[PDB]
RNA sequence: UAAUACGUAGGGUCCGAGCGUUGUCCGGAAUUACUGGGCGUAAAGAGCUCGUAGGUGGUUUGUCGCGUUGUUCGUGAAAACUCA
RNA sequence: CGCAGAUAUCAGGAGGAACACCGGUGGCGAAGGCGGGUCUCUGGGCAGUAACUGACGCUGAGGAGCGAAAGCGUGGGGAGCGAACAGGAUUAGAUACCCUGGUAGUCCACGCCGUAAACGGUGGGUACUAGGUGUGGGUUUCCUUCCUUGGGAUCCGUGCCGUAGCUAACGCAUUAAGUACCCCGCCUGGGGAGUACGGCCGCAAGGCUAAAACUCAAAGGAAUUGACGGGGGCCCGCACAAGCGGCGGAGC
């Protein structure tokens, strides 16, 4: 749920968080951790590519099985549903009857002690992965893939996941959280059930310190920049920039997608706003 | 006003299996007619509606074709 | 809740007189029996009786009416009721119809009429003004 | 514009060595309804429930009588009211 | 809104709200109110056996829970409808009635707010008091076909009319305003004003408790007859219609 904090000090009056009362562990499975580090928003050159990002609290990366096909026909137990900061959602560790422990995303309403099976024969209960040949139309799924074994790439959205629509030939149409419908091949794999932490968006940062914690640096407003460094820069006082807003590099709002994409044909329609 | 035809103990029971029975009380249009014309139980009519409408959901009576 | 048997009995009597009844049936009680004593000896109720019923003993009241259909009892109002209870001293005994009525007084001897109490010098609680 | 209601006259009424105005208070005021109110619309039943305290009790079998009246002497100042 | 191919009309797809007929002066719920079905958990009311407890009863200041719609927060949803808002129109004037559209809201989840002509304008519970006409619920019992709103009786809820009574009257009339009993809210002429100040609640809109001054000598209720009605039924007139000829033009 949500616990609103009590306004002891001024910088802590609006800070409301979600209670992680469900976790069971306090130190991640160490056989499945790799080194990571705040990249600082810099490419091979070292020149900053994306602003606002860099610094913050160091984090430890863990490899988690979005490839969930390497094991089929072998069940696993939901060992412990632990928390990784690196990702929005929650990762739950599974014990396989084989003897592997692999990390995966924790779907909504999943609790320790349930059973997990991964294959074309699995049941339809939430938390099971299986190519879309074997999944009824209309169900709600997540952690979807974009081709037969390229690794799930879409709908990791903590709190939202895709909706299957209809199978024709070798493609399936998906209603998906951006409000868009995508034709995609049906040989991919997916899992049934909404993702967990549906209340994550309820967090109120409330304190610049924690924003820094999560890592992003401050944003320097437009009309305050100097005119040399940015189109709206300048103006003794507050002046709109005398022109329609524009990105710091001279391109204003409006369409940006490069159509003609290999997936341009695969897309059905385009997202709607204010409809 | 005519009699409660169902409501003898000799009369047939109430259910949705009797497609002919439900047709006999649903008009050709496929709507439920009035007690004021049918002359049966108000209670019996409750049962008739439940059975006929169960049949409709099980696809036994036309939906205003 | 039958929270005043005396009031209910008197209401039944007056209602039966209004509706022109002949017999009124009520659950039997010691207070009902002695009050019937009082009224019958005064001549307002033709005669009472106590019988046996399915559960508890009851009573039936036999009234009279004036020779020209006249009602026997004209008005019936309780005086001392649960909550509001009224007593009287030996001298301030209540007067009803200037003596033409009968007020039921609870005195040491029991329940006696207003004249009996006045002659005996005893007093108590006035039950009902019967006219 | 033609007053038994203004003022003047007469005449009359009540009262009277006092007669009016004013002001305080009771009454009719049952117009704060104990005696002795009402709640549909005239002013009023709260929006409806459970239920603490308080208020109240469906029967008879049993004593103490503290609620009660029962009487006897035993207090209730004078002064004021009522009788002679 | 259409000649960029509208409407219509047919195939397919999407998606949200709501379930005609059954369906009524009917069920239930204490009250708001509640009905397309299926399942899941579950409340309340009634009939016969009357087995058992045995004065445990009633109702309730404060308190606390429930409580239509509108409104507010958070995040989803958002077909239709639709405050506000634009235009078209009538009008002297229309910031409306009407038309085109159309954002809040309307729906979901959790919190809120607690007011309605929240009406049966009637607090709850018990006892008694002539009937007539129906519904639904459950029981029995007999003409007995034992088919059968055939007949009898019973108790619960539910519509209308009616005696006596009551009532200001209209009206109520056993599901009372009747005749009583027990408890609780409330009122004392109309404005002022259910508002100002205050206390409490609410994040708010505001809600709850609840004043005085000054002014008026009436305001209100049911009912009687008029009058009138861009309220209804039945009637008549160069009233209308069909015809001629006319004045409003000029002089007189
Ligand atoms: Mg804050
Ligand atoms: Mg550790
Ligand atoms: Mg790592
Ligand atoms: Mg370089
Ligand atoms: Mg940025
Ligand atoms: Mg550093
Ligand atoms: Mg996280
Ligand atoms: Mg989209
Ligand atoms: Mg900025
Ligand atoms: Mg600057
Ligand atoms: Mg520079
Ligand atoms: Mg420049
Ligand atoms: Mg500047
Ligand atoms: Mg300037
Ligand atoms: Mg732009
Ligand atoms: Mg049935
Ligand atoms: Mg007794
Ligand atoms: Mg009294
Ligand atoms: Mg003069
Ligand atoms: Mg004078
Ligand atoms: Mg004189
Ligand atoms: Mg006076
Ligand atoms: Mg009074
Ligand atoms: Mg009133
Ligand atoms: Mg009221
Ligand atoms: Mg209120
Ligand atoms: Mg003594
Ligand atoms: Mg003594
Ligand atoms: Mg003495
Ligand atoms: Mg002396
Ligand atoms: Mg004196
Ligand atoms: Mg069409
Ligand atoms: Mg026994
Ligand atoms: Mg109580
Ligand atoms: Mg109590
Ligand atoms: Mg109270
Ligand atoms: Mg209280
Ligand atoms: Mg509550
Ligand atoms: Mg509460
Ligand atoms: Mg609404
Ligand atoms: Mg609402
Ligand atoms: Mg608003
Ligand atoms: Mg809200
Ligand atoms: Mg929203
Ligand atoms: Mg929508
Ligand atoms: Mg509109
Ligand atoms: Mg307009
Ligand atoms: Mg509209
Ligand atoms: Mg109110
Ligand atoms: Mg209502
Ligand atoms: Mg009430
Ligand atoms: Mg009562
Ligand atoms: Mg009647
Ligand atoms: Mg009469
Ligand atoms: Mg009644
Ligand atoms: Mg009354
Ligand atoms: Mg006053
Ligand atoms: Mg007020
Ligand atoms: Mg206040
Ligand atoms: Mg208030
Ligand atoms: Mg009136
Ligand atoms: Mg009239
Ligand atoms: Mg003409
Ligand atoms: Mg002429
Ligand atoms: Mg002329
Ligand atoms: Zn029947």
């Amino acid at each position: 749920g949500i616990r609103k904090y009590k306004p002891t000090t001024p910088g802590r009056r609006g800070a409301s968080v979600s209670d992680f009362a469900e976790i069971t562990r306090s130190t991640p499975e160490k056989s499945l951790v790799r080194p990571l580090h705040g990249k600082g928003g810099r490419n091979a050159h070292g020149r900053i590519t994306t602003r606002h990002k860099g610094g913050g609290h160091k984090r430890a990366y863990r490899v988690i099985d979005f490839r969930r096909h390497d094991k089929d026909g072998v069940n696993a137990k939901v060992a412990h549903i632990e928390y990784d900061p690196n990702r929005t959602a929650n990762i739950a560790l599974l014990h396989y009857l084989d003897g592997e422990k692999r990390y995966i995303i924790a779907p909504q309403g999943l609790k320790q002690g349930d059973v997990i099976e991964s294959g074309a024969n699995a049941d339809i209960k939430p938390g099971n992965n299986l190519p879309l040949r074997n999944i009824p139309a209309g169900t709600v799924i997540h952690a979807v893939e974009l081709r037969p074994g390229g690794g799930a790439k879409l709908a990791r959205s903590a709190g939202v996941s895709i909706q299957l629509l209809g199978k024709e030939g070798t493609y399936a149409a998906l209603r998906m959280p951006s409000g868009e419908i995508r034709r995609v091949d049906v040989r991919c794999r997916a899992t049934v059930g909404e993702v967990g932490n549906a209340e994550q968006s309820n967090i109120n940062w409330g304190k610049a310190g924690r924003m820094r914690w999560k890592g992003k640096r401050p944003t320097v407003r437009g009309v305050v920049m100097n005119p040399v460094d940015h189109p709206h820069g300048g103006g003794e006082g507050k002046t709109s920039g005398g022109r329609h807003p524009v990105s710091p590099w001279g391109k204003p709002e409006g369409r940006t997608r490069k159509p003609n994409k290999p997936s341009d044909k695969l897309i059905v329609r385009r997202r709607r706003t204010g409809k | 006003t005519r009699k409660c035809v169902f409501c003898s103990k000799k009369g047939q029971t109430i259910d949705y299996k009797d497609t002919a029975l439900l047709r006999t009380y649903i008009s050709e249009r496929g709507k439920i007619r009035a007690r004021r014309v049918t002359g049966n139980c108000v209670q019996h009519q409750r049962d008739i509606a439940v059975a006929v409408k169960n049949a409709r959901e099980v696809a036994l009576l036309p939906f205003g074709s | 809740t039958m929270t005043d048997p005396i009031a209910d009995f008197l209401t039944r009597l007056r209602n039966a007189n209004s509706a022109y009844h002949d017999e009124v049936t009520l659950p039997h009680s010691k207070l009902k029996a002695n009050i019937a004593e009082i009224l019958k000896r005064e001549g307002y109720i033709s005669d009472y009786r106590t019988e046996d019923a399915r559960v508890g003993k009851s009573l039936v009241v036999q009234l009279k009416y004036g020779p020209s259909r006249e009602r026997s009892i004209a008005g019936l109002r309780r005086v001392s009721k649960p909550g509001l209870r009224v007593y009287a001293k030996s001298t301030n005994l209540p007067r009803v119809l200037g003596g033409l009525g009968v007020a039921i007084i609870s005195t040491s001897s029991g329940l006696l009429t207003d004249r009996q109490a006045a002659r005996q010098g005893v007093g108590g609680e006035v039950l009902a003004y019967v006219w």
